[PDB]
Formats: C-alpha cells, structure tokens, sequence
C-alpha cells in the first residue's frame, strides 16, 4: 500500500500543468485566447496542487 | 548541354563518329570527361573551403556535374549500341562487344575509363557527408555501375568482360559485401536502394559463376554469407540484413484546426496526393505549394485582419505534416522493393543452387531460423500490409524445398537423421504457419494460396507421427 | 456562422443600444464570450470594454483605467468611443 | 534465375496437386482391393458353413 | 419489449395521461403532438382494448387512436394539466388548453392565449418552446425570452417576466410550487422565484468556458435540489442547485442533441434520455444497493447501468414519457413506440 | 393527378405576373391596376393579401426577388424607363417601401438579381441594347452604384445570370434580342466577366437563334462540366455549351465554347412566350399562343419528351 501510494504520488508530481507561453507577435484574438489559457492554467494548477497535498498526506 | 543532347537516340551515332574521327580528339575529349569526374576537391591547402559561399558552391557544382554525367551515361546505355556509353566505359567499337579485354588503368596502355573511375569512387567508402546525391533524386552512382555490370548479359551482348574484370583484378564484390548493411539512417531510403541493387547484382553473379563451375569462388562466397557461426550467437549476415529492415513504421500527429474542419483537410490531403512514379500518393512540392496557396486564397478573412499571425502559424503546421507523410510513403515503397530484392535473391540462389549443401542438417537449420524470424516479424500488429505478399511467396518456396529436404533425409542411411529435425519444431512451424494463415484477410487470397500450398507440402512429409497428428 | 461580418453587425446594434441607454442589455453573455471574443475586432472591443466596466465595479480602478487606455491606443474602439 | 525460381514455384504447386492425386487414387485402389478380399473371406466362410 | 405504431406524421411530443395515486390501474392512455407537416394535430391513444379481462395474454396490442384535433403550427411542447386537460405550446406562440371528453372520445379547445409569445416592437409571433404544468398553474417559455404564468381558469396572463432571457429558452421545470428552472441556447440553467417582483433570475448555473445550448431539464421527484439537463452536445449534466454554479456530474450520453431527460416519477434511481441520434437510454443508479446516487462524485461508488431501449437505426427520438411500468416515445420515423413492461 | 383550386383575387386590372419567394411561402402579383400585392401562405394552405400598394405609372414588365440573405427585397422594371428596389418594411404593419429608383434611356425590359455569392447586385436590360449592373454597397442601406454597362448592339428583351457558384467559371450573363431583324441572326449573346480587364466581354453568340428571342434560361449546373441553355423563340431550343480546354502557363481570354443544339421543339404551335425550369433543372415548362402550358423531361437515354398539356377552362388535357 505504501509503495502504491508513492507511485501514484510520483506519477502526479511529475505531471504538473503546463504554464501557457505567449508567442511574441500574437494577434488580438491570440492574446484573449492566452488570457483564457492562463485563467485555465491557474485553475488546473490549484486542482493539481490540492490533489498533490492529499496524495502527500 | 552534352547530357541533354545524349537524351536523343538517333544522334548518338553522329556524335560518336565525331568524337572519334581524330585520335587526338577522341582521346582528349574522353579523358577530359574522366579527370573531370575525379573531383579531387582541395585536399591539403589548409582546407578546401577556407573562404566562403565560394568553395561551397564549388562543391555544389562539382556535385551537379557528377550528376548530369552519370545520368547521361545511364540513359545512353539502354538506348542501343555502339553508344556513347560503350566508348566512355572502355569498350572499343571496332572490337566485338563480346571479345573486349578489360584491363586495369595503365596496364598495356589502357586509358582510365569510366569503369576505372566509378570503381575508384565507391571504393573509397562513401562515409562522406555528401553520400549519394541521389538523396533528393537519383542515382547512388553505385546504382549505375551495378546496372552496367548486370547489362553485361542483361542488355544482350556485353557478356561478362565486366564480371571477369570485377572478379580477377579488383575483388570488388567480396570487399564491398563485407560492409553490408549500409547504415544510411540519413536516407534509410538510400541505404535501402544501395542494398537492393547490390542484391540483384551479386545474385546474377553467383548464378552465372556457378553455372560455369567455379567452386572455390562460390564456396567462399556462400560460406561467408551464411556461417553466422562465430569463427576466426553471431547472427548470420542474411539475418542481420533482415533485422535492419523494420516492417513497422510510426504514424503523424492528428491535424488540429481552430478555424477549420479536420475531416476536410484529411480529404484534401488524400486528394491532392497524386501518384508518384512508384505509385505513391504524394502532393509533392507541386500540389503542396500551389494547393496551400489556393486554400489560403479560399479562406477569406477581411474584417478581422487582427487574427492573421495565427492563420500563418497554422498553415505552417499543415505543411510540415503533409511533408512528413510524403517522406514516409517514400521510405515505404523503398522498403518494399528492398524486401523483394532480399527474398528473390536469396531464395532463387539457394534453391536453384547446385546442391552441394554438405550438412543438409545445417541447411535445414538455416531454413528453420529463417522461417522463425520471418514469422516473428510478420505476426506483429504493426507490420506493414504491403510486405505480406512477399513473405507469402517466400514461405511457399521455402516450405516446398524444405519438405523435399526432409524426405531426402528419410530416404538415406548414415540417432543422427531426425536429430536436428525437431518435430516439436515441425509443430511450432506449423503453429506459426496457421497463425499467419488466420491473420490473412480475404484480400490476400494469393498469400493464402501459397500458405495452403506450403501446408499441403508439409503434410506430405508426415505421410511419433501418430502423436504429431493427434 | 463565424460569421465575423454579422458578428460586427450585431456588435454595432448593441452599440446603437448602449449610445442611447447608458447600460448593456444581456450582460451575462458578454462576460462569458471567452475565446469567441477574437471572432472580430469590434466584438473584441465590446468584450474588453465590458471587462473594463467589471473592473470598475470591483474597485480595481488602476486596472480599469489601464485597460481603457490600451483599448484607446490599439484603436480597436470605433473613432466615437474615443 | 529469378524467372527460373518463379517457374520452379509453379512446378512445386503442380507437384503438390500431383501428390494429392497420387495419395487419393492409391487409397481408392487399396479400398477396392480390401473390399475384394472381404468378399473372398465371406465366400470362404459360406463354404465352411456349407 | 416495444410495440411500434407507424402514424403518417412526425411525433414531437408524447405524454401519459396521469393516473390517480389511489388507482391500482396501470396507465393505458397517452397523448401525442405532431410537427413538420402542413396540418399538425394532437391525438389521444389507448394501449388496452376497453374489455380485455385476461391477465395472461402477451401484449401484442398496437396502440389505438381514440380521437384527434387540428393544432395550428407545430406542437412544440405538450403536458397534461390533469386527466381531462392537455396543454400545448405552438410554433405560432399560442398556448392552448384542450379538453378531452372521454365519453364521446373527442378533443375540444377549452382555452387559448394567442399572444402568449411575441417579439416586443414587431408584434411578430414567437414560438412557445416549452411548458410545465402544476394544476391549476401553467408556465410557458419561448424564443422571445419571456416567462409567462397562467392559471387554467383565468383568461388573462397572471404574470409575464419580459426580457427574462436575451436568448431562446428551450426547457422549463418546476423546482418548487413558486420556483422554476429554465434552460437556454447559451448553456445556462436559470432559477426563478415567481413571487419576486423583478425580472432577474435568482441564480444562474453554467458549464465553465462552454456555451453549448441546453434543450431539456427535469427535476428529481423526491430531491428538490437535484436536476438533470441535456444539451446540443448530447451530454447529460447533473446539478445540485444548492452547491456551486457548476454541474456535479457531466456524463457522455448521446452522439447528437439530447431532446428530453426524465427521472422516473416513482423510482428516481432510474432516468431516461432521448436524442437526435435516434437512441433512447435507460440509466439505472440502483445497481450498487441518503446520498443521492446521481450526486456521487466517487467513480468507484455507484456503477450506473446504461441500456439502449430501441433498436439501432431509428430516426430522431424527439420525446419520451415514463409512468410506472410503461414508457412511450415519438420519432421522426413517423413512429410511436410503447412498452408496458419496462423492468 | 394535379389539382388546381381557384381563389377570388378580385384584381382591379388583370395581373400580368406572379412571382413566388425563394421559400414558396409568399407570392407577389402585379397588374394593369398599377399595383403590386403580396400574399402570405397560412398553415391551412390558404393565401391572404398582406400588402397592397400602387407601385408605378408604367407597364411593370418584370418582378424579381432577392436572395433571403439580403432580406425581403423586390426589384421591378418598367416601360417608364426605370427599375425600382423595394424592401418589405414591416412594423403587423407591412408596406413594401421604395428604397431606390434606377434611372440610367428606353423601356427596361427585364431585371434580375445576381447569384448571392456576387453580393447584392441587380442587372437590368433595356430596349436601347444596354445591360446595366448595379451593386448595393451596403445591404443595410438599400444607395446603388452603377458597376457595368454592357453594349449588346441589339434591343435587349430578357436577361439571365448563370447561377453557377463554381470558382472555375467567371460570372456570366445571357442576353437576348427582340429585334425582328429580317437578317441579323445572333439574337442570344453571352457575356463573361474578365478579371484582367474588370469588364464584361462578349464570350459567345448563338448564331442558330436567327428568330426573335422572347425568353432565355440557364439550367442549374449541378456538377455538369457543361452548361445548358433554354431559348424561347418560334420554337423551344435547348443548347449544351461545353467550355474548351486550357493551360496553366498563361490565360486572359473568354476561353471559346463548343455549342450544340440538343433539342428543338415546334410542338408549341404558336410563338413560345415563356420557358421555366423546375428547381432541379430536370423539367422544363413552356407557354405559347396555343393557350397551353407544356411540360418537358428527358428520360434515362437523354430523350426529351412532353409530359403534360392544359386547357382554357383550366382542365388538364386527357
């Protein structure tokens, strides 16, 4: 059980949400799409961190 | 310009007459072409390309030249005779195209001909970054040289002066075959083509050498080719060559469109992919470039100028993908032809060979290993469907011959004749066979026919037996 | 429809309505445009301006003012919203 | 001799059909001989009964 | 399990006639609305022959039409108000009460509101897209974004919520006696208090980041906070209207638009859904047996059993209704399917 | 077994035309009483007059509907030398409002909206032998700009846009020529838009149409590699027009055409006055001085035959 929990934790810690990167000549539509990607990333990172802390416990 | 001229059959005659009217003239023209192809680019003056674009384009031009020249030669050869190719390859028009005595450059006053030249070429060992310029087009050069040797008898009349010369003066085939498989990862395509031509060549070679009776030759050759046994488990070279051919290839990330339908793009990709000379559906630069421009023109985006950088990046990826797909199809037809080569070559050889297979035991062992490996490779879920018929014919032949071999042992007298036979092995072979039979869909009726034929030949061997039948 | 032309048409109808009443009709839809805001520059302006009003209601005064300035400099705004 | 090998493959296929005909025909002849032997045995048994 | 009746009109709506809770009688009568024809109708049907007292004959009985009436427009939605009264919403924006006269097997127009739904300023009729009944109260919604409240005995509209939605409303259900839920073309579930004097919803729920139209909504019969909805993407969404603004569960249900969702009225561990893809699914949340099984967020607790009830290759299943052991549905294949032995 | 049901129109003067909208839910009628009426089809399949107004002081020769993407728009043309564009301004307060009058020298004999993929364009033809093409620069503000004048050199009696949306075909217009011309033949001319010159150029002249032309209709192309044209003269004619071949190296011409008369029908028994295709281009209707409407259809062997004939009393011929 301890080895299974460690393997689940070890899989999850190695799969962090990817921070969106802005390409240096983005159109107005691509900047709005980036802000939507960044808000999505902050939410996905909050969920990932909450799951990581539960698995760590 | 010269090569372009070459491409017209009628004129070859006038041209050759012209070249030869004057002894000085013919001599000079020919050996000039020759030294020209000896592209001895700057060797020891502290580097060839010490300057810049200059010597790079020097090499580029050297390359293009080489190419045009070789293309010319090839085309000429097939036209007819006395062809410009016969003069450049060292075959005197006055002498019979069959009575010609080919000699090493400088022996009895023989000028360096194209033969000598190409020989020198491949001899060096082309680990050079250049590789074969055929990379984006054609030939490995080596390919044209093997073709000329084959036409010795293939295009009638050139007989064997070439094969006699390659055997006695240069020991060419033994020196070059030691280095197979060529690991041109660069163009797995190139490596494959190299291997193919080499195959056909050495094949007809051995055939005729044996039809004659030259045992030592044939001996050394096949001995080496097959003794994976370690001397002074080292897999046999023929099996190593087969290991180098991957009959399973990776597949392209699915196209993703924000503004655009995917299913439509796949249809467009399927459509403009026109059939190349090898029968592959590829847009190639043609459809690609013009087709991409047409798609951009069709996508009208007036008001929202603002979204332009995006569309630009997106079309780039589509381009990359179609390119990868085409590359892959090319790599595939190459592998198909290479496999054809292997199969035919080997099979024909052994089976039509004057049976001097001393350990028929070892003969059968070899047959066994071969079948095993083949089966393994093809029973794989990722195996390319285009390689199947080949495997099928291969197995048919292999099996009939092997059955004959089995009876050829059951019909003698010396525990030493069923020793290396293996009934279990007979059975496992049977199992693999059946497996393959099953995996074969309705499409490949022909493959199934070969396999049914192989099975029938196998069942004739059994005509311990009651236990095997059960 | 991706219809950016019709998108701009409807954006302009909403603009006639706002030039006149001092408030947007259907606030919740404009607040939820997300990536669809990029369908046209006019729609983009509309959504960004609604975001500016949202910042103003949240007392993010500096943020609201800077968003307004950026919109004005990008000239996404029609030359009367100047 | 690639063409020769192809011809050889066709020849092997013909040989397989021939072997099939050889086996079945031989089996039929053996069955007929066995039936004749059985009839002779039955006649001998009838003669013994007589 | 299903008797199929071909009827030369596409069927938009099917509803069982309500049975009295004191009746041991199985549901035997249902109504249908038609759409997409030059002349549409409301029909009443019977499943049993009035007279078969044999408890032991296999139901091979085709449903029999008892009566019909011409309905102007396409029957967009239909509900029983009670045993004698059927309410319809029309593509003409009219809400109509029909009275069924069982003794004479006839339908008659009892009452109508010819201007229930219309666009403000043009006075152009707008389709009445959904209705819900709680006798004597009727609520309708339409493409004009209005919510109308009627009483069956009142000629006047009791209340209109003008400009309630800037988008077409597609579905309406009662949460409680004075509270309704609506669904719309922008993927919102909206809660309304019909006593609140303003035109703003009490609460708004939506899937985050997506504006997929919602077509249907139903409330769990015993659990007034549990709601199911269906969308244009064929997704089944389960909501707790007390918990957040997001669904509790998102379930891949259909390959095309989900037209109706219904909890089983007396056994709400069962739910039913129908789609444009021609499928009719039964969902069973009882299979592991008061935490509502539908609100389980634990994928290891509560295996939903899912069964397609119709043959493969039906056209669009536009409506379903379930009462006790009986299910009826209507299709674009000009067909009514009926079972009396669901379980 | 076609069934016809009379309605009491009660027109002040006989209406010389009837036009359905694109959806067949509305119709417009026009009369010697100087009025246009609009009729809407109820759910009960009954027609009701929803608008009635005085439109002009001249013989309304033609009426045409725009594509519904441009709204409820009508165009009319007249002996008064004008064409007019009308929009159905509804509140139930419909009152077809005159948006413009095109005034550019003789009777305007026909008027046709262009295929929708070319925008909100209107072609007119006049007895002066000119086709005029106008464009509304704003679909929300039904201002019209004269884009093209095409000199036909013959009196124009009728016009037809080629409805082909294929980007492989330039915009095309067929025009007629009523002139009796004892000698001049070529009374049907085809014009093609040339992108290089930004002008319509004469691509074809149907020299076999030496008789006066009363009406013309391109068939819906529906994926054919050739066009079909019906022509009403003293007889019904059907032409196939095959565009010739081409090279991508360079191109700037009208790409010459191979034209074949595939049918000629004298069975009208009078100067055939009108021809109209069904929406699939598979059945042709014709009318003539014999007081009949005839229906024509090809079988599976491309053999065209008549498939119906009518009477003055309204009964179909047995």
């Amino acid at each position: 059980e301890s080895h299974e929990a460690f393997n689940e934790w070890f899989k999850h810690i190695n799969s962090p949400p990817q921070k969106p990167t802005l390409v240096g000549q983005a159109s107005f539509t691509e900047k709005v799409a980036h802000e939507h990607k960044e808000k999505k990333y902050e939410m996905d990172f909050g969920i990932w961190k909450g799951h990581l802390d539960a698995l760590t416990s | 310009i010269l090569c372009s001229i070459s491409c017209n059959s009628k004129i070859q005659e006038k041209i050759v007459g012209d070249f030869t009217q004057d002894q000085n003239v013919s001599q000079k023209l020919m050996v000039g072409f020759v030294s020209c192809l000896d592209s001895e680019e700057a060797e020891e003056l502290l580097d060839s390309e010490k300057e810049a674009e200059d010597q790079v384009k020097q090499t580029n031009i050297r390359y293009m030249t080489k190419i045009h020249i070789l293309n010319l030669l090839i085309t000429s050869l097939e036209m007819k005779a006395p062809n410009l190719a016969m003069f450049l390859l060292g075959y005197e028009l006055k002498k019979p195209v069959s009575t010609t005595n080919l000699q090493d450059s400088g022996v009895l006053g023989c000028p360096r001909t194209c033969l000598h030249s190409i020989l020198d070429i491949l001899r060096k060992g082309t680990d050079v970054r250049a590789g074969p310029v055929a990379v984006w087009d054609t030939p490995h050069l080596a390919e044209l040289c093997y073709q000329v040797i084959y036409q010795l008898c293939a295009c009638a009349d050139t007989s064997g002066p070439t094969m006699r010369y390659l055997r006695t003066s240069q020991d060419f085939l033994f020196s070059q075959l030691q280095h197979l498989p060529f690991s041109v990862e660069e163009s797995e395509i190139s490596a494959m083509n190299q291997m193919s031509w080499l195959m056909k060549t050495a094949t007809i070679e051995l055939r005729i050498t044996s039809l004659n009776r030259q045992r030592s030759h044939t001996q050394r050759l096949l001995h080496l080719l097959l003794d994976d046994m370690p001397t002074r488990k080292v897999r046999r070279k023929i099996l190593r060559i087969l290991d180098s051919i991957q009959f399973s290839n990776e597949i392209p990330e699915p196209l993703q469109l924000d503004f655009f339908d995917r299913s439509q793009i796949e249809q467009v990709i399927a459509n403009c992919e026109h059939k190349n000379r090898r029968g592959q559906t590829v847009c190639n630069v043609k459809l690609l470039h013009r087709v991409l421009v047409a798609e951009v023109n069709a996508l009208q985006g007036m008001a929202a100028i603002g979204q332009r950088p995006l569309l630009m990046e997106e079309i780039n990826t589509i381009l990359q993908y179609v390119v990868e797909r085409n590359k892959l199809l090319q790599c595939l037809h190459a592998k198909r032809h290479a496999l054809e080569s292997w199969r035919q070559l080997v099979e024909i050889i052994l089976t039509a060979c004057p049976q001097d297979l001393i350990p028929t035991e070892h003969r059968q062992l070899i047959i066994r290993d071969l079948l095993q490996d083949l089966h393994v490779k093809i029973l794989d879920d990722d195996a390319a469907q285009e390689l199947m018929p080949i495997v099928a014919g291969a197995v048919f032949t292999l099996t009939a011959h092997l059955s004959q071999s089995v009876r050829t042992e059951l019909k003698q007298p010396m525990s030493a004749g069923f020793a290396s036979i293996g009934d279990s092995s007979l059975h496992m072979i049977l199992r693999n066979l059946l497996e393959f039979i099953l995996k074969t869909g309705g499409g490949f009726q022909r493959v199934r026919a070969h396999l049914y034929g192989s099975l029938l030949y196998y069942l004739q061997i059994a005509q311990v037996f009651s236990k095997l039948q059960r | 429809a991706k219809d950016a032309a019709f998108a701009t048409l409807i954006s302009d109808r909403f603009l006639k309505e706002y030039c006149e009443r001092g408030n947007f009709t259907d606030l919740d839809l404009i607040d939820n445009l997300g990536s669809a805001m990029l369908l046209s520059d006019r729609l983009t302006f509309l959504g960004k301006y609604r975001e500016f009003h949202r910042m103003y209601s949240q007392e993010q005064f500096s943020e609201a003012a800077s968003l307004l300035l950026s919109l004005m400099t990008a000239r996404i705004a029609p030359c009367s919203f100047w | 001799f690639l063409k020769n090998e192809k011809d050889n493959a066709l020849l092997s296929a013909i040989e397989e059909s021939r072997k099939r005909t050889f086996v079945m025909a031989e089996e039929y002849h053996r069955e007929s001989m066995l039936v004749e032997w059985e009839q002779v045995k039955q006649r001998v048994l009838h003669t013994l009964l007589a | 399990k299903f008797a199929a009746k071909f009827v030369s009109h596409k069927i938009s709506r099917t509803r069982w006639r309500p049975v009295s809770a004191s009746s041991l009688q199985q549901p035997d009568v249902f109504a249908t609305g038609s759409w997409d024809n030059e002349e549409n109708k409301v029909c009443v049907w019977a499943t049993s022959d009035f007279g078969a007292t044999s408890l032991d004959e296999e139901y091979q009985g085709d449903p029999k039409q008892l009566c019909d009436i011409k309905h102007p427009g396409d029957v967009m939605d239909m509900q029983f108000l009670d045993k004698e009264r059927i309410v319809t919403g029309s593509s003409t924006g009219t809400v109509t009460i029909f009275r069924h006269h069982e003794n004479n097997q006839t339908l008659s127009v009892n009452q109508r509101w010819e201007q229930a739904h219309y666009h403000v300023g043009s006075n152009m009729r707008a389709p009445c897209t959904a209705i819900v009944c709680s006798s004597p109260e009727i609520v309708s919604v339409g493409e004009d974004g209005r919510i109308n409240c009627f009483r069956a005995e009142s000629r006047d509209v009791l209340r209109t919520i003008d400009d309630a939605d800037s988008s077409t409303m597609h579905g309406v259900t009662f949460l409680r006696t004075t509270e309704i839920l609506t669904v719309n073309s922008v993927g919102q579930l909206k809660l309304w208090d019909l006593r609140k004097q303003g035109n703003d919803p009490t609460q708004i729920f939506s899937v985050t980041g997506e504006r997929v139209p919602l077509h249907c909504v139903d409330r769990h019969p015993n659990q007034q906070h549990v709601v199911a909805t269906g969308g244009q993407d064929g997704m089944l969404c389960i909501w707790d209207v007390r918990h957040g603004k997001m669904p509790m569960s998102l379930l891949n249900a259909h390959e095309a638009e989900m037209w109706e969702v219904h909890f089983h009225p007396s056994n709400p561990d069962h739910l039913f859904t129908c789609s444009e893809d021609g499928s009719l699914w039964h969902w069973d949340a009882s299979a592991d047996s008061l935490a509502c099984a539908w609100l389980s967020t634990d994928p290891t607790k509560g295996q939903l059993e899912i069964t397609n009830l119709l043959p493969s290759s039906t056209l669009s299943v536009n409506s379903l209704d379930v009462l006790g052991q009986n299910l009826v549905c209507g299709t674009d294949a000009e067909a009514i399917y009926v079972t009396r032995r669901l379980f | 077994m076609f069934v016809a049901r009379s309605i009491a129109a009660d027109h002040k003067d006989l209406i010389h035309d009837v036009s359905f909208d694109f959806h067949g839910r509305r119709m417009a009628t026009c009369s010697s009483d100087q009025s246009v009426k609009v009729w809407d089809k109820s759910e009960n399949v009954n027609w009701h007059c929803t608008a009635s107004w005085k439109t002009h002081s001249g013989s309304v020769w033609r009426v045409t509907w725009a594509h519904p993407e441009f709204g409820q728009v009508l165009a009319s043309c007249s002996f008064d030398r004008t064409a007019a564009v009308w929009e159905e301004i509804v509140g139930g307060q419909s009152h077809w409002v005159k948006r413009t009058t095109l005034v550019d020298r003789t009777s305007v004999t026909d008027v046709k909206f262009a295929p929708k993929h070319m925008g909100l364009m209107l072609a007119t033809c006049s007895a002066d032998g000119v086709v005029r093409i106008y464009e509304a620069p704003d679909v929300m503000n039904l201002q019209w700009s004269l884009q093209h004048e095409i000199s036909c050199k013959l009196s124009c009696s009728c016009i037809s846009w080629n409805p082909s949306s294929s980007r492989a075909h330039s915009p095309m217009i067929a025009v007629g020529s009523d002139d009796s011309s004892p000698n001049i033949m070529g009374k049907v001319q085809i014009y093609e838009y040339n992108e290089n010159t930004r002008k319509y150029a004469k691509a074809e002249t149907l020299m076999s149409v030496s008789d006066p032309v009363h009406d013309i209709a391109f068939a819906p192309n529906l994926g054919r590699s050739f066009h079909i044209l019906a022509v009403a003269t003293k007889d019904v004619r059907i032409f196939t027009m095959k565009p010739l071949r081409k090279e991508l190296s360079s191109s700037g011409g009208v790409t010459k055409f191979e034209n074949h008369t595939v049918a000629q029908f004298d069975n009208h028994n009078s100067q055939v006055w009108r021809v109209s295709w069904n929406i699939t281009g598979t059945v042709l209707a014709s009318s003539g001085d014999d007081g009949t409407v005839r229906l024509w259809k090809a079988n599976y062997m491309d053999n065209w035959k008549c498939i119906g004939v009518l009477k003055g009393d309204g009964n179909p011929v047995g």
